[PDB]
């Protein structure tokens, strides 16, 4: 039944903050997303230029 | 003074899409509201239209146009539409008056 | 002020007008209608269901886009519940947009338009609504036992039939409104309003002509049988008899045998102990099952007997307990313990139907459409408990005596016949 | 007709079909790169191309 | 008699606490019926991997007869007054309850601080009820909507105890053993942890009464009388994918970690999805109705029915949606879907909060519609508020919310969030992950 | 057959007894004509009470025989049309099977007239219960019975099916003599007796179209 | 598909605007000019690259 289903572990592969599922996930959000979106807003930086 | 009726049985004539067997209604822009008011046309009244139609434009494509006989009189064109067609604008008009509201 | 009055006017057309007062911050005014699919013939068949879910179509005050804009406008709500013989139209609404949603009430039960086109496409969400409701087993086999119990009137489904969606007229539609939505047919019963207030509104908008419009034919009894096997895991059956009429000395009998039988579970997954018939079924088979005693009352007329579900393989020995559960009981099988027991049970479940605004509203809208009154709640007790053990045994044997109808669906493969009973 | 442009408009349709929702095997590795590499060199050649035959 | 006078006149709710650390709560009306029972702070949430569905285990045997009285004796005590005896577990609350005459509120306390307090724990009914729990189940595990909300919380909090499921694991129901439900009760089922709380016509002072003379058993250490906190639950932004391409039709949701109870952006969210609302193909309505995505999907017949919710927790929560849908129709009605949250956070109106409040205060009245409602709302209120919130507060705060509120708060908990998504049947035609994530901006 | 057939003997499953029921069905559906049909518990194949259910047929009326033409050698066709002015069709319904058969008759009419039709059928088999059969009637019957079998087996295929079905029931063949022979010496008791075996038999019925009108077996 | 002129994706479009294609019944010759235009282009780029090669 669906009751026996669990997600799998993904902490081969989680970032560091995010790593402790006793901990907000929230809190590092911004910094995951802003790390993340810096490096898009670059490659559009040298792609404009 | 019956002035109108001197003009509009005047335009009605020249207009000419009475030489086809259509009548007024038969002949308007089908926009938005025209098509929904055509979808509540009662069963016959749109079999009749349809059948004018599909007949004008065969007389269309043959270049020809009905018999002077037939040939639809300016007091007797059904307004068969035009009933439908307003409450069908006001409807819409109330809709969009309210989605501002 | 806690200490309001039930107020409750008769105007002259007829129409009763019964209101109560007690603040809370919440109305619910609803139409009471003495309508249904007992009133159709073959052939309007269905024209009732429709009508029911026509409800947000347009009048000739309100556009069907006004009518639902508007009462969600103020978070108000707008239903129609519906049985074989009565129409509630009813809206929910704080306090103070009564006056609002009041207007749209008043077009939908009295100048409906039934145009044409909005009809026309209407009609397949006929098809839809039976759909679900026909997930439910039970109401498939309900219907069944009325066609199986009546010849006519209440023997007319509650849902349009399969061959009729689309059919249905607007000049049904019409012609049923008006031979039936009439000013003594109807009440305007409301709650969380003002008397003189909701007694104004009926006197000046209320119209459409007063009479009994067409009145409808007797129910006569049949006593048929109708089997649907369908191979369904379980088996639905039901088994009654021609019980008493709304308003009766042997209306309460029944109720009272009732309970007494089984009138549904108490404990939540727990057996039913005070259960005379659920505890015979028990005894009988060791597989899941449910026992449980029916009653209907209708106006001129009523069913009563036991609605049972099964495994398949069990049901013959399912429903022959249950039927032991009944004969035993018409020959004195009933302790004057059992008796006092479920005249508790009854009071109290009477007394918990009226917690909720739906169900308060509905008691007394109900009444006040049967007899333009209202029992207090001391004297539908006094009437209740002031029944005799005697009383219960002899309904008991108007059941075993009387002739039976039964509806069962499912793999009817091992379901006895009415004659094997 | 449809709730989203992207899929109603005759020519968005089109984009929409061959480069935003077509459907493609999850598992193809970089020899399927070439096929575009292709068509960009097409559109450079030709610009490029134009530009030169301009003089 | 206004809106306004009727929320002020209406009887306010008594609360007083025993030396126990039990909590009395009641609101007093002049019914001759009423409704009484206890409110748990306990559910799966409290529980581990070893003694997962212990709480609904144990659910199933506080109804089948306690130490004074044997089962028999419990179910016919109770039938024959006419009294209901009903409950649930949650994943962070429980709750057993009766109705029944006022007349008996008394009797009841006594009942039901003897359901919570000796339960009988029968050896041979925990073997029968083990069978019993079994078979709900697969019963359950037919109910694609309860299947995808399990689902969404098992990958919305996977690797944390939210992630269970209330029911348990089958392993669980198989290995549990009359110790550890025995240990559930004794750790949880404990009076700092519980509210009594009665509606109806009855006595406060009479309540509390029959409460000091049956809830007593008072605790010695500090570790008794201490509400343990207990450890976040971590969100994450993931999607779980059931494919069955056998079933009818398809369940999909999905969500963002909501605020918690105690926090007042609450109030805005159910504003919020107020305006959103919900739609099922059976409202008359049609093609009229208010909410743009209800509007749209009677248009394009984008789906048999559509939820929104704001479920809440002590520190988190779930805010999304849910709709059901033919496999070919799935992509369009997502769209649309996400659609309305990003119009949500961006170009709310003042007339869209105006119906959404009223939508929402009616919605706030509706459930205190009975003694059971209102009691269910006590209950809930002490346990989660630690006090009651009249109508009067929550209209109070309701009126304040206007479209730039709903936009900040929206914006606050939505816009550009990963979420977490469940489907369940046939779903080939929903998008990836990527471009549901996309749907998260701009709109 | 020997070199070939494998699938080998016995009598394999057999089959349940059938137990009759008297059951009344009503399917409503609308349509502007309602078919219906009563029958009793009639006789079984082989039974000897057959041929005088086949008479009986015959003697009621068991299809036309004359194209657009009105069937006068037809008890219960002339009694339905004295009853009713609108287009109809009555008819002695038969069947016979291993272990049982039924009797009666099938109708079909217009809506509103269905109730009439239904009644003027059943007169005409208390009438025929009481005596009401000619000795001439019984006559004619059975050559109308003699005639049909007899044309039953121009065609190969009702040739095939008339050796094969008796020679699966009893792996014999019946003289068209001897079948003759049978047929005709049957009294007019014995067709009296038939009528009566109906009219004192409890009932089955099946009705669909729109029965409005239609009348319930408890009031035949 | 049965016949070709419907199944092939090259056909199929030859066919769905040049074989097929409902036209309205009664088009004068002022609905002859957007043929005509498509083969003066034709015509146009064929004369023009012959010129070009020169
Ligand atoms: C498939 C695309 C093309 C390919 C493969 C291609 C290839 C070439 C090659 C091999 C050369 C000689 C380069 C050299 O000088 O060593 C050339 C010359 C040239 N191409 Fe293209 N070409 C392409 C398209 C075009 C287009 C579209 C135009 C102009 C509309 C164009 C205009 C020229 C011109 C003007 C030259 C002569 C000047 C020069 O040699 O630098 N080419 N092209
Ligand atoms: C829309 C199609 C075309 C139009 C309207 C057009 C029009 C013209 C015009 C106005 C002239 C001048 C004729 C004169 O000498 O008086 C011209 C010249 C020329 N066109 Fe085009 N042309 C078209 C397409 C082409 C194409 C596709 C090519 C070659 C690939 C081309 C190549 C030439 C050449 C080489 C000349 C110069 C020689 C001459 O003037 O005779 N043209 N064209
Ligand atoms: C061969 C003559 C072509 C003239 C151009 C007409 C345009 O464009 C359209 O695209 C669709 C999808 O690919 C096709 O199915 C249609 O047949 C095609 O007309």
């Amino acid at each position: 039944v669906h009751n026996d289903v669990t997600v799998p572990d993904f902490s081969a592969y989680r970032r560091e903050d995010v790593m402790d599922a006793t901990t907000s996930s929230q809190t590092s959000s911004e910094d995951r997303k802003g790390f993340s979106y810096l490096v898009t807003a670059t490659a559009c930086v040298a792609t404009a230029y | 003074g019956r002035l109108m009726d001197r003009i509009r049985k005047w335009y009605y004539n020249a207009a000419g899409f009475n030489k086809y067997g259509l009548m007024r209604d038969d002949t308007l822009y089908e926009d938005d509201d025209v098509k929904e008011a055509l979808k509540r046309l009662p069963e016959d009244l749109y079999n009749e239209r349809m059948f004018r139609i599909k007949r004008a434009l065969d007389l269309s494509l043959k270049h020809r146009i009905l018999p002077k006989e037939q040939w639809v009189k300016y007091e007797e064109d059904k307004p068969y539409l035009e009933p439908y067609l307003k409450e069908v604008i006001r409807e819409r008009l109330e809709r969009e008056a309210w989605n501002k509201k | 002020p806690g200490a309001e009055d039930l107020e409750i006017t008769k105007l002259p057309n007829g129409l009763i007008i019964a209101s109560l007062e007690n603040f809370s911050p919440a109305s619910r005014i609803g139409v009471f209608i003495k309508a249904g699919s007992r009133y159709e013939t073959t052939a309007n068949l269905g024209t009732a269901h429709l009508l029911r879910l026509a409800s947000p179509l347009t009048t000739k005050g309100a556009s069907s886009f006004r009518i639902t804009r508007g009462i969600e406008a103020v978070g108000g709500s707008l239903s129609v519940y519906s049985t074989r013989e009565k129409m509630t139209y009813c809206v929910e609404c704080l306090r103070d947009h009564v006056d609002t949603v009041m207007e749209y009430l008043l077009n939908v039960t009295t100048a409906p338009e039934f145009r044409p086109w909005e009809v026309t496409d209407l009609q397949p969400q006929l098809k839809v609504d039976k759909a679900v409701a026909f997930q439910s087993p039970q109401v498939g086999v309900l219907e069944n036992l009325h066609a199986a119990a009546y010849k006519t009137a209440l023997a007319n489904p509650l849902y349009c039939p399969d061959y009729r969606i689309g059919k249905i007229t607007s000049e049904q539609l019409h012609h049923f409104v008006q031979n039936n939505f009439t000013s003594a047919r109807m009440a305007l019963v409301g709650i969380g309003v003002k008397h003189s207030d909701l007694k104004q509104v009926a006197e000046q908008f209320l119209n459409i002509r007063s009479g009994a419009g067409t009145s409808s034919a007797k129910a006569t009894y049949w006593g048929g049988e109708i089997r649907e096997q369908n191979g369904h895991s379980l088996v639905h059956a039901a088994v009654v008899t021609e019980g008493a009429a709304v308003g009766s000395a042997e209306a309460n009998a029944f109720s009272v045998l009732q309970h007494v039988l089984g009138a549904g579970p108490l404990i939540k997954r727990g057996s039913s102990v005070t259960s005379k018939l659920y505890q015979g079924v028990a005894k009988a088979t060791t597989q899941p099952f449910d026992a449980s005693a029916f009653n209907v009352n209708y106006s001129d007329s009523g069913l009563f007997g036991f609605y049972t579900i099964s495994q398949a393989a069990h049901a013959g020995e399912v429903i022959r307990a249950a039927m032991n559960q009944l004969k035993a009981a018409a020959q004195g099988g009933v302790t004057e313990e059992d008796v006092t027991k479920a005249k508790n049970q009854l009071k109290a479940t009477y007394l918990m139907s009226v917690e909720t605004a739906q169900g308060l509203l509905n008691e007394i809208g109900s009444e006040a459409l049967l007899s333009g009154t209202h029992t207090a709640p001391s004297v539908v007790a006094q009437k209740i408990d002031s029944v005799t053990s005697a009383d219960v045994v002899n309904a008991a044997k108007k059941f075993v005596s009387g002739k039976k109808s039964m509806a069962a669906s499912g793999d009817l493969g091992s379901t006895p016949f009415l004659d094997e009973l | 007709m449809a709730p989203n442009i992207r899929k109603s408009h005759p020519l968005l349709k089109m984009i929409n079909n061959s480069l935003i929702d077509l459907p493609a095997p999850s598992n193809i590795s970089a020899w399927w790169n070439f096929g575009s590499l292709l068509a960009v060199c097409l559109m450079t050649q030709i610009l490029t191309g134009l530009l030169l035959a301009m003089h | 008699a206004t809106y306004a006078q009727t929320l002020q006149n209406i009887p306010e709710t008594n609360v007083t606490t025993l030396d126990n650390g039990l909590r009395v709560a009641s609101e007093e009306s002049s019914q001759p019926t009423c409704t009484v029972g206890v409110w748990i702070g306990a559910g799966s949430r409290y529980e581990n991997e070893k003694n997962n569905g212990a709480g609904y285990f144990v659910e199933h045997l506080a109804f089948k007869g306690t130490k004074k009285r044997p089962c028999a004796a419990f179910e016919k005590e109770v039938e024959s007054m006419g009294a209901h005896f009903n409950g649930y577990t949650s994943r962070e609350q429980t709750a057993f309850y009766i109705k029944a005459l006022s007349k008996d509120m008394p009797k009841v306390v006594e009942l039901l601080a003897d359901v919570v307090q000796n339960c009988a724990l029968e050896e041979s009914q925990i073997e029968k009820e083990r069978g019993v729990i079994l078979q709900e189940l697969k019963e359950m595990d037919n109910d694609m909507t309860n299947v995808t909300f399990d689902y969404l919380h098992a990958t919305a909090f996977q690797g944390t105890a939210l992630a269970r499921t209330v029911e348990g694991t089958t392993e669980n129901i198989k290995h549990l053993t009359r110790a550890d439900l025995a240990s559930y009760i004794d750790t949880h089922f404990k009076a700092p942890r519980m509210v009594l709380a009665a509606a109806g016509g009855i006595s406060h002072k009479e309540l509390v009464d029959a409460a000091r003379q049956h809830f007593s058993g008072v605790s010695f250490t500090y570790k008794e009388d201490a509400v343990p906190i207990l450890p976040r639950c971590r969100f994450t932004g993931s999607e779980i994918r059931a494919r069955d391409d056998a079933l009818p039709v398809a369940h999909v949701a999905l969500a963002v970690e909501g605020p918690g109870w105690a926090d007042p952006d609450n109030v805005v969210l159910h504003v919020a999805n107020a305006i959103i609302g919900r739609y099922d193909r059976t409202f008359g309505g049609g093609k009229h109705l208010s909410s743009r995505l209800a509007a749209l999907a009677v248009e394009h017949k984008l789906c048999h029915s559509f939820q929104t919710f704001n479920t809440s927790y002590s520190d988190t929560g779930l805010f999304g949606f849910h709709f059901v849908a033919d496999p070919l129709s799935i992509d369009d009605m997502m769209f649309c879907a996400q659609g309305e949250w990003m119009r949500l956070c961006t170009s709310t109106t003042e007339s869209e909060v105006k119906r959404a409040k009223n939508h929402l205060r009616s919605a706030m009245v509706a459930q205190l519609d009975g003694t059971t409602p209102v009691c269910e709302t006590i209950g809930s209120h002490l346990l989660n508020y630690g006090r009651r919130i009249s109508l009067e507060e929550w209209d109070s705060r309701i009126s304040a919310v206007d479209a730039r509120m709903v936009r900040d708060v929206c914006s606050k908990y939505i816009y550009d969030k990963c979420p977490a998504l469940a489907a369940v049947g046939p779903i080939e035609q929903l998008l990836d992950y990527n471009r549901i994530r996309s749907g998260m901006y701009w709109i």
